[PDB]
RNA sequence: GCGGCGCGCCUGCUACACCGGACCGCAGGCGUCCCACGGCGGGCUCAGCGAGGACGGAGACCUCCCGCGGAGCAGAAGGGC
RNA sequence: CGGAACGGCGUCGGCCGGUCCCGACA
RNA sequence: GCCUGCCCCUCGCCCGCCCCCCAAACUCCGAAGGGCCGCGCCGCCCCGCCGCUGGCCUGGGCGGGGCGGGCGAAUGCGGGCG
RNA sequence: AGUUCGGCCAUCCUACGGCGGAAACUCCUUAACUCGUUCCGAAUUAGGAAGAGAAGCGCCGUCAGGCCCCGCCAGUACUGCGAUCGGAGACGUCGUGGGAACACGGGGUGCCGAACU
């Protein structure tokens, strides 16, 4: 109840992984950049498993970091293609929780002949005031319990901001 | 290795349940070959099985060779312990001579002053049962968290 | 066919030796820089050996 | 559901704590290790540095000279004693961290021409007699018999950035006559082989605060209301800001001599340590309650 | 023996210790070492550049050169019958001050200045010859709380 | 003789707490490879547990965690970080 | 009586246990 | 036992507490025993000199003069060098 | 009291649970520039100041783990120097010396200088 104490939402990763298909990949990392407006950068992987295509640098996946209210307004979309419906599972040991959408029509970002249906994993993180005591490169010190976000509070949280029972 | 088995009969009981425990002293430091390690289990496992129930008779072999396979051994280390109950006191110590003819050199089978897989001595573990304080299977001390 | 056995009776036959004296004290190893220095301090005053 | 625990009794026993101030996360060993080094044929001839420190508040000039067993300060000067001199508000600026710079560079060298007279460290090395944008370095030209004060720039764990507030100090303590190693690349004002006097003395003078001060004034007053509250207050407007700046500066070389100021000690009421009979109570609350 | 590298037989000696790994305090370096001072050679696995031999760990050797980002250390090394002085440059952190003739710089201390703070008082001069240990005196000891003791019988 | 190469060299043993100590004694190596796998400055933290998230699983991917190195640093081995 | 595990109701000397004038079916 | 099903229990498995024995190429620790260096000149004070070092009147070395104090572990024994 | 620079680097660590902030420090709040992010002002660079003890942190507290100090282990294990000392040996005495370790029980649980407020 201290107004230093208040869960709000760190980021947004958008993860699309595809096999090693020529330009599959690259309209989706574009189809990111729009909603987000950051470029979503290439992330590959160094495993080769023979997989469809997969290989070391691959460009296997595409992931891009949204931040502040402007992540909220697309987090938000995102809940109403799940009917605003979570699991109980949803929610990680630090409180922090994910779901997942099929098209990038859902959001309702028009569907061009050009780019073909793309899905997303949408990773929400939750991070009180005073959680960069973790980032700061001088006197970097460990977060403590108390301000830890745990999973019990983090669902009542996330019924307050996104009606998801 | 000529034997992989090294606790023998009643592996599966519990502590307070056999009170003598008798072990083969070593009294020569040399090598004992794994092949006579084998040979005096299964002797000695035959004559308390066929004189008192397999139930009664724990038989542990105390040094498992690692040298190569012979195992070395010292002055004053045991070489076959057996605790039972007091259905099978006697029988023990014959079966460790049936032991003490397989093994060379100079051995002696010596009775446990405690219950012998404890080492509680056979009074003091007599002190912890009226106390209670004793933890069935060490000491419960005063270490640790409280709550 | 290799044995040291003899080899410490031997050197200690009248051996022992320590290095010698100028070898305690020498300007051999040392820091130019602190050689160069301390032949201009010598030349100068009573120390000072030239005509 | 079952898992080992990371953190083992082994763990504890093997785990090497680091140096406290590296636990602290406060200094790097291995950046103090390069810049406090002399040769040994140097013998313990001092080897001063220039530590600067940023706090959210004030920033921090040091001039220490490491020792055996401990850190010697021969001279610091803290932006909390920018206001003394005329600077009311941003204490952490550009110009504010040129003029905390200043005030170190000639308390020091004031400090060491206490009463030196012929051969004085004020009188040798008068050093830039307003601030400009050029570049001055100490050393060059200017030596002989009285060499300018020597110091190594400590920035800390700061990233190295051109127009970085660390190294607006360093300018502040070459005006002041203090030599500290520079390239001016780090500086405002370096592409090429140009380097724009204009952009360091824009920064120098406050003028890139001046500029916000006027955006937020035509944007949105409101804003001016909370993000500019503290200068409201002082009322320092963007077109004083450059003449303020510079009447400070002068006043910081004319007295540059420390005062003592106003501080306090308060003793807390911490909770105590117990003795051996207090916490045999303590135990025993916990033995009593669990029959 | 059938390998003769630079660090044969180093596995233990050069190796860190249980809680020492890491890099070495700033004190080495702020330490000043002078000309013809006893230094301690102990070879520091961490700083591999400069190292000394194996040989030179352990000895107790005299600066002969103060140098830059080395110290030169001479140290009397038995070869055959010979004693031959070898003169190492070794880093700044493999070197540490020697406490060897720490004892007879207290002692000399004490020796001169006993001798005035005596001067001052008694004037028979303090004897400052150190005595190996000597014979005990006339001594004096109770009885009356003695304890008889008799051997223990072998229990087993 | 034959085979082996204690024929030149390196690591850990043997080696019996300075050093030096043999064996057709004990495990392995070296004859190269790389203008980057170099020099230097900067930023960073590595393996992995955990627990979470379209296709997702045995496996591909991305996150908050905790991580004394359990990673890496060309190749033997041992130190080193 | 070079010699080993292993024996001896050989002769000495021990070290620990039970019975022994209540006399080791009367 | 279940429309069936991991809806029914059991050992393995996963950890946890333990425990029996181990090392040449394992070390929390850690001997005996060895190695190395020291045990006479201390202070005080003033300069001199140094293309060497320093913000400096800072040093570091190397010299000279005074002025105080003394020989400061046992035992045996003249060494040194060609 | 607290800061900045340090020296020894756990009595200073780890995990947890309290308590506190006058000042300090942090958190924090914003990109107009400077600067800054494989993407992301998260970090970083600027420019601040409405908050705030929730953290960080400063203190306590854990029959906490570790880390440390003292016993004891124990004249024990080994081992130096002798022995026509026993023993078929390999092993153990005896004389004269030097003497661990794990456990276990008790007790602890950072201190130092410089400048500053």
């Amino acid at each position: 109840e201290n107004p230093m104490r208040r869960i709000r939402i760190e980021k947004l990763v958008l993860n699309i992984c595809i096999g090693g298909e020529g330009d599959a990949l690259t309209k989706a990392a574009k189809v990111l950049q729009q909603l987000t407006d950051q470029e979503p950068t290439f992330s590959k992987s160094r495993l080769t498993i023979r997989g469809f295509g997969i290989r070391r640098g691959q460009k296997i996946s595409t992931h891009v970091t949204v931040r502040g209210e402007k992540a909220r307004e697309i987090i938000e979309r995102g809940l109403r293609v799940k009917n605003f419906e979570l699991p109980y599972s949803c929610f990680s040991t630090t409180g922090n929780f994910g779901f997942g959408i099929t098209e990038h029509i859902d959001l309702g970002i028009k569907y061009d002949p050009s780019m073909g249906i793309y899905g997303m994993d949408f990773y929400v993180v939750l991070s009180r005031p005073g959680f960069r005591v973790n980032k700061r490169r001088a006197q970097q010190q460990h977060v403590g319990a108390s301000h830890k976000i745990t999973p019990d509070e983090a669902r009542a949280w996330v019924e307050r901001e996104f009606e998801v029972v | 290795p000529k034997i992989r088995y090294f606790d023998l009969g009643n592996r599966r009981a519990k502590v307070n349940d056999f009170p003598y425990c008798f072990h083969l002293l070593s009294g020569e430091k040399e090598q004992v070959s794994s092949e006579a390690l084998e040979a005096c289990r299964i002797a000695c496992n035959k004559y308390i099985a066929k004189k008192a129930g397999k139930d009664s008779f724990h038989l542990r072999i105390r040094v498992h060779p690692f040298h190569v396979t012979v195992a070395r051994v010292s002055i004053g280390q045991p070489l076959l312990s057996v605790r039972c109950r007091a259905s099978a006191k006697d029988y023990v110590k014959d079966a460790l001579r049936r032991a003490k003819f397989k093994i060379p050199g100079r051995q002696a089978i010596v009775e446990s002053r405690n219950w012998g897989f404890t080492e509680f001595t056979k009074e003091e573990y007599e002190d912890l049962r009226e106390r209670g304080e004793l933890q069935y299977d060490h000491r419960i001390s005063r270490k640790g968290p409280l709550n | 066919n290799h044995t040291s056995k003899n080899q410490n009776r031997k050197d200690h036959r009248n051996g022992i030796k320590k290095p010698k004296k100028s070898a305690y004290t020498s300007h051999k190893g040392m820091c130019p820089k602190y050689l160069r220095n301390l032949r201009r301090s010598r030349a100068n005053d009573p120390r000072q050996s030239l005509r | 559901g079952w898992v080992k625990v990371q953190k083992t009794r082994s763990y504890f026993k093997r785990f090497q704590v680091q140096f406290r101030r590296r636990r602290e996360g406060k200094t790097d060993y291995q950046a103090r290790k390069a810049l406090i080094i002399q040769d040994k044929n140097k013998y313990a001839t001092p080897r001063y540095r220039f530590v600067v420190r940023r706090t959210n508040k004030d920033i921090i000039c040091q001039v220490t000279a490491a020792e055996l067993t401990k850190d010697r300060v021969v001279c610091a000067a803290y932006s909390h004693e920018l206001p003394r001199y005329g600077i009311p508000v941003g204490l952490t600026n550009y110009a504010a961290a040129y003029a905390t710079g200043l005030l170190c560079g000639r308390r020091l060298l004031e400090k060491l021409s206490v009463g030196i007279k012929e051969n004085a460290l004020a009188q040798l090395y008068p050093g830039l007699d307003k601030a400009t944008g050029e570049e001055y370095h100490p050393d060059e030209n200017e030596n002989e018999e009285v060499h300018a004060f020597k110091a190594f720039l400590d920035i800390g764990l700061a990233r190295a950035s051109t127009g970085a507030r660390v190294f607006a100090a360093m300018k502040g303590a070459v005006d002041a006559g203090l030599n500290i190693p520079h390239s001016m690349k780090r500086f405002p004002g370096y592409s090429k082989d140009g380097f724009d006097s204009s952009a360091l003395r824009d920064r120098i003078m406050g003028k890139h605060v001046g500029d916000y001060m006027a955006e937020l004034k035509a944007e949105d007053e409101e804003t001016y209301r909370k993000r500019f509250s503290k200068y409201i207050a002082a009322k320092v407007e963007p077109l004083r800001l450059e003449a303020m700046y510079t009447k400070a500066h002068a006043a910081i070389r004319a007295n540059p001599q420390a005062v003592k100021a106003k501080f306090e000690i308060k003793k807390p009421v911490r909770q105590a340590r117990l003795t051996l009979k207090e916490r045999k109570e303590r135990i025993d609350a916990k033995k009593l309650e669990a029959l | 023996t059938h390998s003769q590298g630079y660090r044969c037989k180093t596995r233990y000696c050069f190796a860190r210790k249980f809680r020492r790994h890491g890099m070495a305090n700033l004190t080495t370096y702020n330490r000043v070492y002078k000309l013809g001072q006893y230094v301690n050679i102990k070879v520091n696995g961490a700083y591999h550049k400069g190292m000394p031999h194996r040989y030179y760990n352990g000895r107790t050797g005299t600066i002969f050169n103060i140098g830059p980002r080395a110290l030169g250390v001479q140290i009397q090394k038995r070869v055959r019958g010979r004693i031959m002085l070898k003169r190492i440059n070794v880093r700044l952190e493999h070197v540490h001050p020697s406490d060897c003739r720490k004892n007879h710089l207290e002692r000399v201390a004490a020796n001169d200045a006993a001798r005035r703070l005596a001067k001052e008082t008694g004037q028979p001069v303090p004897c400052l010859k150190r005595q190996n240990a000597l014979p005990r005196a006339a001594h004096v000891v109770s009885i009356a709380s003695a304890i008889d003791i008799t051997p223990l019988k072998y229990d087993g």
